[PDB]
């Protein structure tokens, strides 16, 4: 239900571009409701291994919803919780997810939580995932920008 | 001449094994009581509100380890060694001369030894470990049942009161569930394995008599703990073992005890039926008969303790 | 290709020959001003042989035309060095290298 | 900007600290390629400068120290730590020269144990094999090594910094390095401990470290107070506990090595004495009654039984029962007393004079002073205290991992150890093609080693089979099919080396059977019980029931794997049935005889599930044995693995198993009504006419066109028929003609 609400609210890109369909009174509260939905989504799975394992199927949706400029603050926390609690979604992460995370770091400024997300990506619960390590090394280190 | 004319390394290895098996295994080691005495002294060359002597810190650490919620209890060698140390600090030191003075002095010494560590939360620790074992047998619960027996030796009213208060305060089902599971996993006299063991002994098996029962010591320890739970005619704990008002479910450990007794009686009857034809029972049959009768005696004593103190 | 220049003159008559160990002190950098590797920070010289390359082609060609201490600035273009495959965490795929090398080989 | 400017800029400091954390995490767990690549970003000079920077912020200082460690020393320290748990002391002359270093050492009066961690040791540990970093080399991965740093200069620098920090911590300065005592001591203590485990520090450096830790006790016989006498937080106390644990481990290893060194001399003396005794028995002693009691009771027992009773000299003082001269017993008792004195169980406000007393007093003082909150420090302190109080038990537990070898096999066992360490290092890496190839090559190199089949006890002590089984558990719980075949081949070869290896591998039979072309876990399970009467008798009923259920399932439902390739579609798969029946033939037939219980139970389970007998011997509508064989023959010459041969192979294997389960003749002739009941069940299962017809099938024999063995009838099928006929039916006068 929260996923459906977020999808319906996030169809419109901004709070003014085709977001006044409900009226000018609801334009200002759209961002607040989106942020509240993201925070509730983060809280519903924060620390619950079973919930994170069940929610891992929406990894592509979570990664795609990371470039909304208003939902990033909650979607990043959701992704971090999913990666920390259930370290099995690491194996099903391709290079495009890492590239999207690096693009988020480049576009949203120097954030210290993107680095934590990358660190969670690098190493599993005791086994080293060399694919993610090499992908991050090749996509981040050589360009000293 | 198989001893010499051999490579020196092979003889060295054999000598190492024999020497370790024959000489290094000293009995006393004179360290079980000394460690507990040293850890029980607080504020040495210094100094209530602050946490007292290291023994209580260690007990609290093990209680925290047991309290962490998880689906399985890991095998902790440190807990095994330290629980054995605490158990031997009381049981190994205090498990013709029937004078009142000597007997009462022994009783007071045992009471002081048990109070040295049951006032530091060991009674809670034993219950928490038994509950966290989830009814799975092993060396994790063998060292806990023995420690609980050592603390409860002689029928301590204070320890029984503390355990019952903890059980009635937590109101968490699972301790008696684990007890019931452990009782259900107890073995009986097996006739199918007896013939296989007889054939194996008549040409290694790496042991002797390790397939008939192989856990009679654990069964005796479990039933001794159950009996000592209500040794001093503890009416409250005798009622708790039957119906748990606070808990949402009742297990009725007494019925489990009588069921295991019935199973053991059936096994003994089958053994007698097998040995009816022969005139003289051989040594190996007598060993199994004695090792089953000891467990039967322990179960009978535990059943008596449920009734005495009407 | 190689675009060797001169920083400090050498001797001009002791060029390295085939089957010799060339000892050099080099500082590498991209064509951006960003240094990626140097040998002086490791406090040890770099030794390599001609005909047993074990180095990029541009470095070997640049070190070929030296004479006992001639500091040079070699410009190793693509398809002469690591090339399109590049180096993970090290030079990007399509980038040329500039080396500040000094042939201090003592034979 | 200056990196020291981050002290007041807290926004960039967090980002740089997490960047260093990312650098460590990317190259974590033996990723030496990324470790080599990171040297281009964080050079050696930068790390060395940051090590000595006294104005760096605490988080940045700790991050740089941990980055240097995780880049240059992590994998090698992990390998050395893994190897430190096992002792393999060769019989080299320096090992012989090694003494106990007891309280009564070379220079002493039975009072001083010496200094732990300094001396001579001979336990075999492979080197580190570092490689220099270079980004100008030509591009060519065969196990890339860690980047190389000068270890001597690093060790000297670390010692100098630790001494400077110890000296500066006594003055109670208001501006500690890194802003706190923890940020001043923990980053350098971690490096010191890592280099100590690496075995880089020399004897003089070890003595210097011991003096710095506690100069009152660790000196050679208000003034430079040691680390243990200062007021340190819990983070520094954890590192101190690790540092002391290293010295305790060194003392235990020294004790084990000294015990082996004494064992060499005692074995030599005992061999000489026994040779002299046998010479006396042979040349002399011709007047008694052959001395059969003094000969058959000592020189006829196995050498293991010739050494256990020979060690019953003392500990009772009244039961010798051994031909041991008194002086030899006195020497061994003197060594035993010295060993007991070393273990702190000697003597049948003073400052401590030994490591055990100092550690125990320090732990008790730490726990008494403050209520420790961090669980890790509490656990470490109590584990150290337990080890110090009880040393004899620690030696007893460490003894089974101790082994003695001749100096002529050191070169081979070093390669074997290196391969085992490669396996252990690869055990913590996500499964992949390059990793699979490397581990397969290492397993093959372990196989080809001559040590592997010469010291099976050493192989079992190292737990090699457990490591390889953990690898198989990881890969199985499909992907990487070649790896499981290599693993099962290694386990199968390991099982046949010795009886003890097979007994040890038998304990995992349930897991091996549950997870059931190349080698298979079923092959390992079969090889773990083959030709072992004691193991066969100990086999559990549920183990056979699982195989029976698998056989029923495979017989009832055909595997679609063969249907995927070009093959006719049928409702029953014979290949799986034959494979499952192969295992059961080893659990009922051992050394030519038959085990009664296993045969009875497998017969009962087989008859209670008729589907295991195939589509011919099931019941109503069955074609019969002759019809099934003829149908398979007819299938063999038309397109309709090569199907048709397996059809007869499955029936032949089933009949062979049924014949092998038949009761013995003397069982039948000596009553045993259950034997005749089983024989009657087998009799009614299949008639004599079927067997006689089966043996009567004809066979097929430019050059002559010989039919392919794998796509035609083979007399090996008739061999099962003949065996079954012999073992139940027999011939007296009737069938002996036709």
């Amino acid at each position: 239900l929260v996923l459906n609400c977020i999808d319906r609210l996030n169809v419109y890109t901004t709070a003014a571009h085709f977001a006044e369909y409900a009226g000018e009174e609801a334009a200002e509260s759209w961002k607040e409701i989106v942020n509240l939905l993201s925070e509730l989504l983060a809280s519903l799975i924060r620390g619950n291994r079973a919930n994170c394992a069940l929610f891992s199927t929406n990894l592509d949706w979570v990664v795609s919803k990371l470039d909304r400029l208003e939902a990033s603050s909650g979607i990043l926390e959701v992704l971090y919780c999913v990666l920390i609690e259930s370290p099995e979604v690491l194996n099903i992460i391709q290079e495009n997810h890492i590239k999207s995370i690096i693009s988020l770091l480049d576009k949203h400024g120097r954030n210290h939580k993107v680095l934590d997300v990358l660190c969670s990506l690098c190493v599993c619960n005791g086994v080293a995932v060399r694919s993610n390590q090499d992908l991050i090394t090749e996509n981040l280190l050589p360009g000293r920008e | 001449t198989p001893l010499y004319n051999l490579p020196t390394h092979r003889a060295c290895n054999m000598f190492l094994e024999s020497y370790k098996a024959a000489w290094i295994l000293t009995e006393d080691h004179s360290f079980e009581d000394r460690m507990i005495d040293d850890l029980s002294k607080a504020g040495e060359q210094e100094e209530e509100e602050k946490k007292p002597d290291p023994l209580h810190q260690l007990v609290l650490h093990f209680s925290r380890t047991a309290l962490t919620e998880k689906s399985k209890l890991d095998e902790d060698y440190l807990y095994m060694a330290y629980a054995d140390i605490m158990a031997k600090s009381c049981h190994l030191e205090e498990g013709v001369e029937v004078s009142f003075e000597e007997k009462e002095m022994e009783k007071q010494r045992l009471l002081y030894q048990q109070s040295r560590l049951h006032t530091r939360g060991a009674a809670e620790m034993v219950l928490q470990m038994i509950s966290a074992c989830k009814g799975e047998t092993g060396a994790m619960v063998s060292s806990t049942l023995k420690l609980g027996i050592s603390i409860l030796n002689g029928g301590n009213a204070e320890v029984q009161q503390k355990m019952l208060d903890y059980l009635k305060d937590k109101k968490e089902v699972g301790f008696f569930q684990s007890i019931q599971a452990l009782m259900q996993t107890c073995s009986v006299l097996d006739l199918n394995a007896f013939e296989r063991q007889n054939k194996a002994e008549g040409l290694i098996n790496r042991q002797n008599g390790e397939k008939v029962m192989a856990d009679d010591e654990f069964t005796q320890d479990l039933f001794r703990f159950l009996q000592l739970l209500c040794e001093g005619h503890n009416n409250d704990f005798q009622n708790y073992l039957r119906t748990q008002t606070g808990n949402t479910t009742t297990i009725n450990i007494i019925i489990c005890t009588v069921d295991y007794l019935l199973r053991l009686q059936e096994s003994i009857s089958d053994f007698y039926w097998y040995y009816s034809g022969k005139d003289v029972i051989e040594e190996q049959g007598k060993r199994n008969f004695s090792k089953a009768m000891s467990v039967a005696k322990q179960v009978f004593n535990s059943l008596t303790e449920y009734i005495q103190g009407p | 290709g190689v675009e060797i220049e001169t920083i400090s003159p050498g001797d001009g008559r002791t060029f390295p020959k085939k089957g010799q160990t060339c000892v050099v002190h080099y500082t590498g950098m991209l064509q951006n001003g960003k240094k990626f590797d140097s040998s002086r920070d490791r406090n040890k010289p770099f030794k390599f042989r001609i005909g047993k390359q074990e180095v990029i082609k541009g470095f070997e060609e640049g070190a070929a035309q030296m004479s006992l201490g001639q500091r040079a600035k070699l410009t190793c273009t693509p398809d002469v060095a690591y090339g399109a495959t590049g180096h993970p965490g090290v030079i990007p795929p399509n980038a040329t290298l500039i080396f500040d090398v000094e042939l201090l080989n003592l034979e | 900007m200056d990196i020291l400017e981050l002290s007041e800029r807290l926004d960039l400091q967090r980002f740089h600290s997490h960047t260093l954390r990312l650098y460590r995490a990317v190259c974590a767990l033996g990723n030496n390629r990324v470790a080599h690549a990171l040297c281009s970003h964080v050079d050696q000079a930068q790390l060395l400068h940051a090590l000595e920077d006294a104005h760096l912020p605490g988080p940045l200082r700790a991050g740089y120290y941990d980055l240097l460690i995780s880049i240059h020393l992590e994998s090698a320290c992990r390998s050395r730590r893994s190897m430190l748990s096992e002792y393999i002391v060769p019989l080299t002359p320096e090992t012989r020269a090694i003494t106990l270093f007891p309280p009564g050492r070379k220079g002493g009066n039975a009072r001083r144990h010496g200094l732990p961690g300094v001396g001579v040791t001979t336990s075999l540990r492979p080197p580190h094999h570092f490689s220099p970093p270079c980004f100008v080399a030509a591009l060519p991965a065969p196990a890339r090594l860690s980047p190389a740093i000068p270890l001597e200069a690093l060790r000297d620098k670390a010692l100098r910094m630790l001494g400077e920090a110890v000296r500066d911590g006594g003055q109670h300065a208001r501006d500690p390095v890194g802003g706190s005592v923890e940020f001043q001591f923990v980053p350098v203590l971690k490096l010191v401990s890592t280099l100590l485990v690496m075995g880089i520090f020399g004897d003089e450096d070890v003595k210097q470290i011991l003096k710095m830790i506690e100069p009152e006790v660790f000196t050679e016989e208000d003034l430079e107070e040691g680390l243990l006498q200062m007021k340190l937080p819990e983070s520094v106390k954890l590192q101190m506990c690790n540092l002391l644990e290293y010295f305790c481990d060194q003392e235990l290893q020294h004790r084990v090595e000294s015990l082996a060194a004494f064992a060499e001399r005692y074995v030599d003396k005992l061999q000489a004495n026994q040779r002299s005794r046998y010479a006396l028995l042979m040349r002399a002693f011709t007047m008694s009654a052959a001395e059969t009691a003094r000969r058959t009771r000592e020189f006829r027992s196995p050498p293991q039984e010739q050494i256990n009773m020979l060690l019953h000299f003392k500990d009772e003082a009244d039961e010798e029962d051994c031909p041991l001269p008194e002086d030899i017993r006195q020497d061994l008792q003197d060594f035993h007393q010295d060993l007991l004195a070393h273990c702190g169980i000697q003597l049948e406000e003073k400052k401590p004079q030994s490591l055990q007393e100092l550690v125990s007093h320090m732990v008790v003082r730490w726990a008494q002073e403050d209520y420790v909150q961090s669980p890790e420090l509490v656990r470490a302190m109590f584990s150290l205290l337990h080890r110090q109080y009880d040393g004899l038990g620690e030696l007893l537990r460490a003894l089974p991992r101790a082994y003695t070898i001749s100096p002529s096999s050191v070169e081979d066992t070093m390669s074997l150890l290196e391969c085992l360490g490669q396996i252990r290092s690869l055990l913590i890496v996500q499964m992949g093609p390059q990793e699979e190839n490397l581990m397969i090559q290492s397993i093959g190199n372990i196989m080809n080693n001559k040590v592997f089949y010469q010291h099976p006890n050493l192989m079992r002590a190292l737990g090699m089979h457990e490591t390889v089984m953990e690898v198989m558990v990881n890969v199985l719980g499909i992907r990487f099919p070649k790896m499981v075949t290599s693993c099962c081949r290694f386990l199968c070869y390991f099982c046949r080396i010795s009886r003890q290896n097979q007994r040890s591998m038998f304990d995992h039979l349930s897991y091996l059977l549950e997870n059931s072309q190349g080698s298979t876990p079923l092959d390992v399970a079969a090889a773990s019980v083959i030709d072992n009467n004691e193991l066969a008798l100990a086999l559990q009923e549920q183990d056979l029931e699982k195989v029976v259920s698998y056989l029923a399932g495979c017989g009832l439902q055909s595997c679609p794997m063969l249907l995927a390739k070009g093959y006719p579609d049928i409702g029953w798969n014979p290949c799986g049935g034959e494979r499952y029946l192969d295992f059961l033939r080893f659990a009922v037939f051992v050394n030519g005889e038959s085990v009664e219980e296993n045969a009875n139970v497998v017969v009962r389970l087989l008859i209670r599930k008729p589907e295991c007998f195939g589509p011919a011997l099931r019941g109503e509508g069955g074609s019969g044995l002759l019809a099934a064989i003829e149908e398979a023959i007819r299938i063999s010459e038309d397109p309709a693995v090569h199907l048709g041969h397996a059809i007869m192979s499955f029936y032949a294997a089933l009949i062979d198993l049924l014949g092998r389960c038949a009761p013995e003749m003397h069982l039948i002739q000596a009553g045993k009504g259950e034997a005749l009941r089983i024989r009657a069940i087998l009799r009614s299962l299949v008639p004599l006419d079927d067997l006689v017809g089966i043996i009567s099938l004809p066979l097929q024999i430019g050059a002559l066109v010989q039919p392919k063995m794998s796509a035609s009838f083979v007399p090996d099928h008739k061999a099962s028929m003949v065996l079954f006929l012999d073992r139940v039916y027999g011939i007296e006068n009737q069938d002996f003609l036709l």
